[PDB]
């Protein structure tokens, strides 16, 4: 009964907000990337890294604002405050893209601390560990899409900004220049999404509309009680129901529910998994017997081939404002256009 | 006994292993015919053209296509918004050339969806139940009428509705993106907030009911047969898991009644897939994205280029590029 | 061609009679609880 | 035993209490009418025209013939005022019977009167009151023949010389043509009742709905409904309510159709060019432009090997080229002098576009219903500059998003008034399942 | 009988105090003319 | 359900509690919007002014190309100006 | 940078006279041209007319040169081709033509002049932009 065992008492006390010991790391953390994105987003430019404005101060309003990243010629500097590029000076710092390396860091360190604070949690309170398991996702597509991903490339500034629009942009750039929407990876994630969208949706309907009568009020909710140890729906009405209409239906309570962890987590990791081979320029991007027919066949075309006149579209139009530092000068003749337009 | 008394009998039977009832009498027809004019397409229609210019567009595996890259083709921007029969057609060869298949399936799989959607209430009635599933099933089916009818009514043509293929969706979202600059309007900025929140509450759910399971098996057994189908208690303690999650955040930011939860499931995605479905079918009369294109200026008046800039330069590129051949005039109207 | 379209509207017409006079056969009658 | 949130289905059983609310709601409807006119007015400045300003209302008033003249010149601002006015202080009244029902009437009428009260499930008195306002209804109708044809006309877009408004003296009485649209398929070239496209047609079909509804009104005062009927539907509140917001969705969705395509009844001088019309505008003021340089149109082969002016529809109409391909069945005043029989016909292209008509085709062009949703006009690409959205298109979204969710009501409260007519929609009775005594599927 | 200043209380002011102020900043911008 | 700390709703209908933050509550807005309106937090964060982001004869974007010289190349921008 | 009296002075004829707008000119030019032009002529091109841009050097070589505040003015008020051979005032908005272009029936001698202003201005602020397209949007 030292000190140690003391803090331990008072650190996992029951308060309105729990702490922890998982509170030390995730509450300073959290705090100061969500303090660091309202800071930039409110007064802090992008005119030096990027040629941009990016903050309310500027102009901007919600969808344009962002804490950008840094300028390519950062590389992946850490981007200390005391480190040799801002050397202390915090205005500098600001303007170096220093927010943007502050964010991202505390930001993993805070994913940390709250997948750990589902841990400490879980523990006191006596159940199993599944949510912090399924918060797993979460922290893969931040790793790979956040760090991971520009680590590959040649510096943060390829990172996507902080801000609506700007990852709006982080969207297009993947089209152009990676192709992402051919990715195999990327469509799995995109199945995980949607088919837990679906999960969630047809099983809040199912459960609301097979309860049984357990109050004479029009409005149902009342009608349960926490503590009841009945099921307040019936899995079999549910069952016939959908074995009807679909053909097939889900008979088990927790084998639906697991699958309803599953497939999203699945997806999202999946999708980490096409980022971690963009972060190389592994790309999903072309099929080869398609652009051997198409280069002998001036008539072979598919939908895959106009997407790529897109692509082309995309990166020869977006390149010189969004990469200033290349100093890219493409003459109105060079641009790629079809007629007219 | 009467023999049409017999058949409605038979319509409704709930002892059926499929349900028919009545709106399955129209569904299991028009689905059936939009599935094998479908799979027969996909293997070996001929090209299409869908821009009306004479520029086929091949969409068929037998036609150089592979899973990725097949699609029936929409049909012919030549016929715009008008009813192409095969019996309209000189020949199933003419009618195979301007893109008629294309219309022949969405006609019969929106008919036989919508169907579907009703025979969702009917089912529900027979059994004894509340009604509004298929009221769910109204924001995937909604989202369909946008790509397949709405847009294309809007736009003056089935051409620019969304091809039947994987690169083909591809395409159409692009295109969309250009011409919409959709990613800016907020109808598919809730959409993705009611994609991202129920794939989030999906798993949020799924963990936590997962996460309070009652022993009722051995480490050597899955943990599922400690449910057994129709059993009358609770097979999770819903107790356990409230404690879990409001510590977690705090205690009134998670739910103690059942009911409240997974109405909730069930109303969040729904409804930002209403508001997405209802964004597509607005950008279909053009009321697109907001433009902050050159919005912010210097004291000079020099523009100050914002992240929307960088996405109109992307969306240029969308724009110059597509349809590359098809534009004759300056301006792309429609 | 015609011929064609004569059967099509033949079978769609004979659907959609089903439908109608189905939904007319007393309907609302078809539950499990309350019949009228 | 509803919360809140379901509150006013507290109303159902409460006669006098719900006539307070829908009373008190078209005050409401009325008010916005007014206030929202006198707002257009106050905004309203004439060297512009309307579709540069925001205006909806306005619009709608000019089409009936009050305070425009030639080619859509606003003449007298008087009659807005009036109609705002009106309505406005007609809303007052109505706000006035409507709190008063509410609050303090009678809570239930079948008490105080036989004749004002009712009882859904009284199959005579809900056809009664459906018969009534569908009297009111057939003199709705018949209001609008009135003044077309008695007291001034309407606007018509297609009058020679520009346009202008026009006594209706032979309405079409040919129930060939009348019904004739009911009867045409709602696809392209053919448009279903949203191709109608001359008054004589409009003003005629107006009489014979305000007769069908008078006819109709009578017929079900004094009928009660047949026993295939009685066994068909559903006799609650509920029920009725559900009948309707199915009827109110399919007609937002035809009027979002309507103001989309037809510039007869939404003349395109007042409410902007259609998209339609605006894509054909754009061929035309090329078209005229490079013929003016010598360009021979109708010779000139595009880059596909279609031609770049002109070409052949499917069946063979000359027609605009480019990708308004798509929209050769449009018609309008300021294109029809140029089309023959075979469509559009090349001596009149080379000889007869009047400058009228190069004016017009330049303002629809650079007046297409594209815009942002912060009303920046124009294509998504476009800067900064135009502040403009056609009344087109937030005439045509709003309404599709309300007919939308009304027919999420009508399936809401369709399979509600199901459920509850049969006894479940507060859930399965846990002693009598109806699925627990079913054999089971396998 | 209640503690005035808590865990909670801090969380709160935490969030609260800079939100105000952050928003009076905002407020000023919107009268900032070029 | 409950920790023992003196509940939400109780706190913000209690007199002490609006006696307190009326004064707070308006002093931390006006605080902020003299931060703003003084000009401090162009100068706090560097933030350009409308009429700093171009010389007056000039287009180029002031961008930072040096890694260990950034933060002199920022002062040589910004010099160029004054 | 700013808007200088430098940015703000512009030729006023062709004899090589200047003239130095307030700011307040450019403003109300700016919104006048958005007004009665831009729908137009947004960005300083001809969406009905490609070929023929609001650029300072284009209206060098137009007859009647228009580069200059007289030039504008008066063919604001009489525009002609871009040679002079013939009057165009039918399809162009223009003072002789408020008739059938009604916008311009509001404009006062001191409006037209603030449109010409903010037109030469403004390729002094935006250079290439100023009537260049969507490629230098
Ligand atoms: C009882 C239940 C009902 C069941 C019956 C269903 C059978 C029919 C199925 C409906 C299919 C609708 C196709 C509409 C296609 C299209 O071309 O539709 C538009 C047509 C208007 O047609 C256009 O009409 C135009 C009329 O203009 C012409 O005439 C004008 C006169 O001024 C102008 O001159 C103009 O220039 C000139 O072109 C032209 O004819 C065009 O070629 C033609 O395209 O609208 C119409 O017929 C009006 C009706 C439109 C309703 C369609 C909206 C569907 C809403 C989907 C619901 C969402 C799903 C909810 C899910 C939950
Ligand atoms: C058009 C909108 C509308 C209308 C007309 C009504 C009308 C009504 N509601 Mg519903 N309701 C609505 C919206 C509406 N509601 C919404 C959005 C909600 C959700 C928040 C509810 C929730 C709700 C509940 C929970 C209940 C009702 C009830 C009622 C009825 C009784 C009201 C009563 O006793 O209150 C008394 C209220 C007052 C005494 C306060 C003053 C109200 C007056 C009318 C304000 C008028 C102001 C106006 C400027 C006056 C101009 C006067 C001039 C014209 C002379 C009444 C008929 C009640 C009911 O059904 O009873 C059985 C009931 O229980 N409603
Ligand atoms: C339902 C029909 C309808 C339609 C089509 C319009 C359309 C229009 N109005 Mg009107 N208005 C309406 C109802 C309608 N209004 C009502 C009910 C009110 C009372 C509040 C007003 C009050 C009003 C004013 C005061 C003004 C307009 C103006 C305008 C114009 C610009 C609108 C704009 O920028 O929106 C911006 C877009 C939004 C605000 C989007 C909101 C999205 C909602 C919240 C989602 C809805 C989901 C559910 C329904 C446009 C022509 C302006 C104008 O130009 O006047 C000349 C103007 O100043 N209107
Ligand atoms: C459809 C709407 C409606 C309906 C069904 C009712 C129905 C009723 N009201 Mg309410 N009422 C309404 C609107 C409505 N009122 C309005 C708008 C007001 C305010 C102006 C009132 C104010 C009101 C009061 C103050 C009282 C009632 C009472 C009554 C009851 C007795 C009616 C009676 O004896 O008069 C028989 C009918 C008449 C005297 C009507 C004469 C002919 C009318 C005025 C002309 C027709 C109007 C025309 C078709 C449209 C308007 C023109 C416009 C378009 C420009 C009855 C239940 C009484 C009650 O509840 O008992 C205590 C009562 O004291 N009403
Ligand atoms: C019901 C048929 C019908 C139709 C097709 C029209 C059509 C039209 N009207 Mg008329 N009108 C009607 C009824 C109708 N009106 C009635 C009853 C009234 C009196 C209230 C009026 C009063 C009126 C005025 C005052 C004006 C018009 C105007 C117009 C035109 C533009 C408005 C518009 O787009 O609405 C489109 C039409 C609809 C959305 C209605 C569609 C109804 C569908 C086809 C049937 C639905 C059946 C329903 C569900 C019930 C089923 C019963 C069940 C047992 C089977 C348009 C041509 C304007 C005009 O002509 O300007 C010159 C105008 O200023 N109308
Ligand atoms: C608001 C308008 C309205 C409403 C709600 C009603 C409601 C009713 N009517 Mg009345 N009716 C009305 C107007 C209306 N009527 C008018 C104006 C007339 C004069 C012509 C009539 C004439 C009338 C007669 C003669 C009869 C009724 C009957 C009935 C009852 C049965 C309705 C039924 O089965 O419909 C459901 C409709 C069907 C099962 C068949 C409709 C077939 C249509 C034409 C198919 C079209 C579908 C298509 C998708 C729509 C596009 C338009 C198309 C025409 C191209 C019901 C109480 C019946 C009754 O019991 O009377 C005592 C009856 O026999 N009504
Ligand atoms: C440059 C470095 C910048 C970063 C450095 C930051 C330093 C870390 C400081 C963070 C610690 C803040 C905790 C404040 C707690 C406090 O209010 O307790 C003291 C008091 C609490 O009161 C009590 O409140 C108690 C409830 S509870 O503990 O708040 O839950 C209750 O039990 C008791 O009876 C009551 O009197
Ligand atoms: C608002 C009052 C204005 C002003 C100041 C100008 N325009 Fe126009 N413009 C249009 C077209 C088709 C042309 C070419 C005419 C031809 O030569 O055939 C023009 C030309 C001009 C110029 C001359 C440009 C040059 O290089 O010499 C100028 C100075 C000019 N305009 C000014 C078309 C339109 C419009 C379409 C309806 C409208 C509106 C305007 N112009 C409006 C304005
Ligand atoms: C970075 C940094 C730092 C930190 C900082 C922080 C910590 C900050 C914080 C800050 C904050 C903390 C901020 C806040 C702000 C807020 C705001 C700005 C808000 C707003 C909001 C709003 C606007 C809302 C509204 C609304 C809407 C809109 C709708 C719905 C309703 C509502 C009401 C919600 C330090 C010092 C360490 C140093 C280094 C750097
Ligand atoms: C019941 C109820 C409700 C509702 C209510 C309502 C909705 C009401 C209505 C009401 C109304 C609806 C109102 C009205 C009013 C109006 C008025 C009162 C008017 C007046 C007018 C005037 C005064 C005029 C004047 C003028 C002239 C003459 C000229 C021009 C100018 C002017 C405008 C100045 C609620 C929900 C809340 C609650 C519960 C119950
Ligand atoms: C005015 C006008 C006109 C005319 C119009 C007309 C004359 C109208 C008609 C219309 C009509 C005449 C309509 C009708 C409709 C109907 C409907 C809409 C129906 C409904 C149905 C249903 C809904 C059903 C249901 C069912 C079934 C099926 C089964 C059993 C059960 C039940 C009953 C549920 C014109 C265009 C020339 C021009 C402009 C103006
Ligand atoms: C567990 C990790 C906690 C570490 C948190 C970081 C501590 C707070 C850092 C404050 C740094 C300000 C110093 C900047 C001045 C340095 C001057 C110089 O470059 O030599
Ligand atoms: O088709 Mn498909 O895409 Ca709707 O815009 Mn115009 O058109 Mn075509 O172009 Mn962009
Ligand atoms: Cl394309
Ligand atoms: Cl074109």
């Amino acid at each position: 009964r030292g000190w140690f065992d003391i803090l331990d008492d008072w650190l996992k006390r029951d308060r309105f907000v729990f702490v922890g010991w998982s509170g030390i790391l995730l509450f300073p953390c959290a705090y100061l990337a969500l303090g660091g994105w309202l800071t930039g987003t409110t007064f802090v430019t992008s005119w030096y890294t990027h040629g941009l404005a990016s903050s309310y101060l500027e102009g901007c309003n919600f969808l344009t604002v962002a804490v950008s990243t840094p300028a390519n010629s950062m590389g992946h500097s850490l981007l200390l405050l005391w480190g040799p590029e801002a050397q202390g000076d915090f205005t500098r710092w600001c303007q170096l893209g220093g927010l943007w390396t502050f964010i991202a860091l505390h930001g993993a360190f805070g994913l940390i601390g709250f997948m750990l604070r589902q841990f400490e949690i879980a523990r006191l309170v006596g159940v199993r560990p599944y949510n912090a398991i399924a918060f797993s996702a979460p922290i893969a597509v931040f790793v790979s899409v956040f760090l991971i991903y520009p680590l590959g490339q040649s510096s943060w500034f390829f990172a996507p900004s902080f801000g609506v629009a700007a990852i709006f942009r982080f969207l297009l750039f993947f089209q152009g220049f990676h192709n992402w929407t051919l990715n195999p990876f990327h469509m799995m994630g995109v199945a995980g999404v949607l088919g837990g969208a679906l999960l969630c949706a047809i099983h809040g309907a199912t459960v609301e509309n097979t309860l049984f009568q357990d109050g004479e009020g029009a409005s149902t909710f009342r009608a349960f009680n926490p503590t009841q140890a009945e099921e307040t729906y019936s899995m079999v009405t549910a069952n016939r129901f959908w074995s009807q209409i679909f053909g097939i239906a889900f008979s088990n309570k927790r084998w639906l529910h697991f699958f309803m962890l599953f497939v999203p987590v699945t997806g999202l990791w999946m999708s980490a998994i096409g980022v971690v081979g963009l972060a190389l320029n592994l790309r999903s991007y072309d099929f080869i017997s398609q652009e051997i027919r198409a280069a002998e066949d001036p008539e072979f075309e598919t939908f895959y081939t106009k997407n790529l006149l897109l692509n082309e579209g995309i990166r020869a139009w977006m390149a010189p404002q969004d990469q200033p530092h290349e100093n890219f000068v493409f003459p109105e003749e060079v641009l790629p256009r079809g007629n007219a337009l | 006994a009467n023999l049409w008394e017999r058949f409605c009998n038979w319509v409704t039977s709930t002892d059926n292993r499929l349900y028919v009832g009545w709106f399955g009498v129209i569904m299991i027809p028009t689905l059936l015919a939009a599935t094998i004019c479908f799979v027969i397409a996909f293997i070996a229609a001929p090209p299409v053209d869908i821009d009306g210019i004479r520029e086929p567009v091949s969409g068929s595996l037998l036609y150089g296509n592979n899973i990725i890259t097949g699609a029936v083709v929409p049909s012919s921007n030549a016929i715009g918004l008008h009813f192409y029969p095969i019996w309209e057609a000189a020949s199933l060869d003419e009618w195979l050339y301007n893109g008629g298949p294309y219309q022949l399936i969405i006609f019969h799989f929106l008919l036989g969806a919508s169907c579907y959607m009703g025979r969702q209430w009917e089912l529900s009635y027979r059994l004894g139940m509340r009604p509004w599933i298929c009221v769910a099933y109204s924001a995937p089916l909604a989202s369909a009428f946008a790509v397949f009818l709405i847009y294309p009514i809007g736009q003056g043509s089935f051409s620019d509705g969304m091809p039947l293929g994987i690169s083909g969706t591809f395409n159409f979202m692009i295109v969309f993106q250009a011409e919409h600059n959709i990613l800016m309007h907020p109808f598919h900025q809730l959409g993705v907030a009611g994609v991202f929140g129920g794939a989030l509450f999906c798993a949020m759910h799924g963990s936590l009911v997962t996460s309070s399971l009652i022993r009722e098996t051995t480490e050597t057994e899955s943990a599922n047969y400690g449910y057994k189908f129709g059993q009358e208690e609770e097979t999770y303690n819903i107790v356990a898991a409230h404690g879990y999650f409001g510590r977690l955040i705090f205690q009134y930011a998670s739910f103690n009644n059942s009911r409240s939860l997974h109405f909730f499931l069930a109303a969040w995605p729904v409804v930002g897939v209403w508001f997405t479905a209802l964004g597509i079918s607005t950008m279909a009369f053009n009321l697109n994205g907001f433009n902050f294109n050159h919005s912010v200026i210097d004291a000079k008046g020099n523009v100050i280029n914002t992240w929307a800039d960088i996405i109109n330069r992307a969306n240029l590129g969308m724009e110059v590029m597509h349809e590359r051949n098809a534009h004759n005039f300056p301006l792309d109207l429609a | 061609m015609e011929t064609l379209k004569i059967t099509v509207y033949i079978v769609v017409t004979f659907f959609v009679l089903l439908f109608v006079f189905g939904f007319l056969s007393g309907d609302p009658a078809r539950n499990p609880k309350r019949k009228d | 035993g509803f919360a809140w949130w379901a509150g006013n289905a507290r109303l159902i059983n409460l006669s006098g209490k719900l006539l307070g609310a829908h009373v008190a709601h078209a005050g409401l409807i009325v008010f916005w009418a007014g206030a929202m006119t006198l707002f257009e007015l106050a905004h309203f400045i004439p060297e512009k025209p309307m579709y540069e300003q925001g205006l909806i209302l306005i619009p709608h008033i000019a089409t009936l013939g009050w305070g425009v003249g030639p080619g859509g010149e606003v003449v007298d601002t008087f009659p807005f005022f009036v109609v705002g006015v009106v309505h406005l202080i007609s809303s007052a009244v109505l706000g006035f019977g409507g709190v008063y029902h509410a609050i303090r009437g009678p809570e239930t009428l079948e008490e105080y009167s036989s004749f004002f009260g009712y009882d859904w499930k009284d199959k005579n008195k809900m056809t009664t009151i459906l018969g009534f306002h569908l009297i009111v209804l057939g003199i709705g109708a018949l209001l609008l023949v009135a003044k077309a044809m008695f007291f001034g006309g309407l606007y018509d877009t297609w009058a020679p010389g520009g346009g202008d408004v026009r006594v209706i003296t032979n309405p079409t009485l040919d129930p060939r043509v009348i019904f004739g649209y009911l009867l045409k398929s709602p696809f392209g070239g053919e448009g279903w009742i949203v191709s109608v496209n001359n008054l004589e047609d409009v003003v005629g079909g107006h009489i014979w709905i305000g007769l069908i509804c008078i006819a109709g009104g009578i017929w079900h005062i004094l009928t009660t409904p047949f026993g295939w009927a009685r066994r068909a539907f559903i006799w609650s509140g509920e029920a009725y309510l559900s009948y309707s917001l199915g009827a109110l969705s399919m007609m937002g969705f035809i009027a979002t159709c309507f103001v989309w395509f037809n510039n007869t009844v939404y003349p395109s001088e007042f409410y902007g060019p259609t998209g339609p019309e605006a894509s054909q505008a754009q061929a035309m003021t090329f078209l005229i432009r490079d013929q003016k340089l010598g360009a021979n149109v109708g010779s000139a082969q595009g880059p596909t090997g279609l031609g770049k002016y002109l070409m052949r529809s499917p069946t063979g109409e000359i027609i605009f080229g480019g990708e308004t391909m798509r929209f050769w069945d449009f018609r309008g005043p300021w294109l029809e002098p140029l089309r023959g029989p075979n469509g559009l016909d090349l001596n009149k292209i080379k000889n007869d576009i009047q400058p009228w008509q190069e004016r017009r085709a330049a303002e629809y062009m650079t007046h297409a219903p594209l815009g942002s949703l912060n009303s920046v006009g124009g294509v998504a690409t476009e800067i900064n500059s135009v502040n403009f959205v056609s009344p087109r298109s937030w005439l045509a979204t709003s309404h599709f998003v309300l007919a939308f969710f009304f027919l999420v009501g009508h399936l809401w409260h369709a399979g509600r008034a199901r459920a509850a007519a049969a006894g479940f929609e507060k859930g399965i009775d846990r002693e009598s399942e109806p699925v627990l005594s079913m054999p089971s599927l396998d | 009988s209640y503690p005035i200043f808590t865990v909670r209380w801090v969380a709160v002011h935490t969030l609260a105090v800079p939100t105000i102020f952050f928003l009076g900043a905002i407020a000023a911008m919107q009268f900032i003319q070029r | 359900g409950t920790t023992g700390e003196r509940p939400f709703s109780d706190i913000i209908t209690s007199v002490r509690y609006w006696v307190i933050h009326s004064i707070t509550i308006p002093a931390l807005f006006i605080a902020g919007w003299l931060f703003v309106s003084t000009g401090l937090a162009y100068d706090v964060f560097g933030t350009p002014r409308p009429d700093s982001y171009y010389a007056q004869e000039q287009r180029s974007i002031p961008l930072v190309t040096d890694r260990f010289e950034a933060k002199q190349q920022v002062e040589t921008f910004l010099e160029q100006l004054k | 940078a700013e808007l200088t009296p430098e940015v703000l002075t512009v030729p006023l004829n062709s004899e090589g006279k200047t003239i130095t707008l307030t700011e307040k000119q450019y403003l109300e030019g700016k919104r006048l041209f958005q007004y009665a032009c831009a729908s137009c002529h947004v960005g300083g091109i001809t969406k009905t007319n490609p070929s023929l841009d609001l650029r300072t050097e284009t209206l060098a070589l137009a007859t009647p040169p228009r580069d200059n505040i007289e030039g504008l003015v008066d063919y604001m008020k009489n525009p002609t081709t871009y040679d002079g051979e013939q009057e165009i005032a039918e399809v162009h908005p223009s003072l002789r033509s408020a008739d059938i272009f009604p916008k311009m029936r509001n404009l006062t001698e001191k409006d037209l002049v603030a449109i010409a202003g903010h037109i030469l201005v403004e390729p002094k602020i935006l250079g290439d932009k100023w009537g260049g397209g969507k490629v230098y949007y």
